[PDB]
């Protein structure tokens, strides 16, 4: 069979996605695999069975690639691809819908307000700031759909919130305001029905942000990740949990974070994870006992 | 093509 | 040389037939605003050919997976095909009903106390933990498909020992199941469109509950629009269902079903983001109510798309 891998897109992760898509080609043709980078910025994806592929691997980040839209083209189109189908996928990259669906599920997540831009640019109502005031100090303001830390701003006064609102306004019509977590923070990768060895991230900095993930040396990874034997396996069957709420399939990543309380929180689900080398998921395949090749080769091998 | 309103 | 406009209707779901019918009226309640639009059915015509057949927009009158689950809605927005109804995301969570649960449940919206199964769970048997959640939500249950409409796969249990049986019919139709509390009613529905709640609607079927029979074939099902609620009741189910409508992330159009239970609170069923639109469907009803013609209510329902 011949295969397509996405890269690129059109999001504020191009720069990453192109990094993945170029590693999952390689780690693909090492596998013995007939895969070939097709990037929708410069190649109409609807065209794909067109133009005589079976099989996709998807390794495109945020909106477009990873909201379940592409997704429904390929279903249409009848095409296999790697990956959560549409609804867990759409679910995934709306954090607000994932802390709701989480919270109803009974699963740990960190205090929040969500705010809308017609909210917003109205103005606050004292209902509003009296839940935003409870929250304490530090709060994180986040985009609801981005993803590599595009648009976050840690606060750490009353009067600097309106001002970051402004900025993660810049990338969502949807904006969340949550407790800052004291941290260590966790991520834990998913390959079918196998949970693999977690992963601590120490970030040289405020918080795990654009740099820190990708063009930085500072930031310090530790897998396994050094957890007490009750922790990691409390740590492993929350992350179970919150990706079979959502619904997901095939592979995907889940952010966690302890906070000063000694409880793991859920940050959010990942369901086209970073693929370079710099990147997390590679990096708990390899502690598995899996190399790059083989691993991208599962992901294949899961699809309908 | 023969459409159901014709013009426009 | 204006605008086509496909109206999709039909499909492969098990409600076809009554999307046959939704499609059929709406064909030619646009045709009657001036609104050049054609029927295509995704059964018979290959989708993803819609732009290159010259269509500008889409109607959905399609019900059911394969329409209503955000798939199709996916496909259309990669064509850069304006459509009707929810975008991705809000479609695909209105078909799941366990996952609008979860939402809802997460949001403090009221919702029936339920449980869920897989068809692994089922298979595998169910754990004495199962059977004592199960249990506690008291007789009678109604057992539905997650992910089913016009009540496709649903049925009342009255004894514990045919609780097995409502669970074989509605694993026929998905890969998850719902058992929930029987609710006492009575039933109402609630359309929305665009930024507007359309007048509620009592719904009092003839059998047990509002089944396919009672909704597209029974001439004793009984309708009631206005609903008789009191001015403050009849106004708390409208915020409820706004809520509701918008924790899911919901636009253009719909219709969210809810019943009073013995306690007098309302509790949210689910959401339907492709209603039915027959001559004699709710959404027109609720519209007549609210001073607009069918035809005036397809052409509006258009006009909010993309
Ligand atoms: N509530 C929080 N408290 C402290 N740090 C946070 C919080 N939420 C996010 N972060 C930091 O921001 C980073 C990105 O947030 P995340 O929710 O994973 O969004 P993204 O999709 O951008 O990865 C996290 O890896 C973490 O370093
Ligand atoms: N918990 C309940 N108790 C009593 N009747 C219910 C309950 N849930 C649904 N019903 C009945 O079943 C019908 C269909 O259920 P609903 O959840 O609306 O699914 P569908 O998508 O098939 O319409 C309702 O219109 C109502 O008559
Ligand atoms: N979405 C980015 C791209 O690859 N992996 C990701 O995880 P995130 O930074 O969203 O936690
Ligand atoms: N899905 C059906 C068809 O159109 N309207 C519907 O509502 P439901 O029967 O799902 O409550
Ligand atoms: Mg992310
Ligand atoms: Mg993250
Ligand atoms: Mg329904
Ligand atoms: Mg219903």
């Amino acid at each position: 069979d011949k295969i397509a891998v996405l890269l690129g897109g059109t999001s504020a992760e191009r720069e990453v996605s192109l990094n993945s898509g170029a590693a999952v080609l390689a780690g693909l043709r090492e596998g013995g695999i007939d895969a070939y980078p097709v990037d929708p910025k410069e190649v109409d994806v609807t065209q794909l069975k067109s133009m005589g592929f079976q099989k996709v691997f998807i390794a495109l980040h945020g909106r477009g690639g990873e909201d379940g839209t592409l997704q429904g083209m390929l279903e249409l189109m009848g095409l296999p691809y790697t990956g959560s189908g549409v609804m867990a996928s759409a679910l995934s990259m709306d954090k607000l819908r994932s802390k709701l669906l989480w919270q109803g599920a009974g699963l740990p997540v960190a205090p929040w307000v969500a705010l809308t831009r017609a909210e917003f640019e109205k103005g606050l109502s004292d209902k509003q700031l009296a839940e935003i005031s409870a929250l304490g100090l530090p709060v994180i303001v986040k985009p609801s759909r981005e993803g590599s830390s595009v648009g976050m701003s840690k606060v750490v006064a009353e009067n600097a919130l309106q001002d970051a609102l402004r900025l993660a306004f810049q990338h969502d019509e949807e904006v969340l305001i949550e407790k800052w977590l004291s941290g260590p923070e966790f991520t834990v990768a998913i390959l079918g029905e196998e949970i693999l060895p977690s992963i601590r991230i120490q970030p040289s900095g405020t918080f795990y942000d654009y740099e820190a993930k990708y063009l930085s040396d500072e930031t310090q990874y530790f897998c396994p990740a050094g957890l007490e034997a009750s922790q990691e396996a409390n740590l492993q069957a929350l992350v179970l949990k919150a990706w079979t709420t959502l619904g997901c399939k095939g592979w995907g990543r889940i952010d966690v974070m302890l906070d000063s309380d000694g409880q793991f929180y859920l940050l959010e689900a990942n369901t086209s994870p970073g693929m370079t080398s710099h990147s997390l998921v590679p990096m708990a395949a390899r502690q598995a006992g899996m190399s790059f090749s083989q691993l991208v080769v599962r992901i294949l091998e899961l699809a309908d | 093509e023969n459409l159901y309103f014709q013009g426009a």
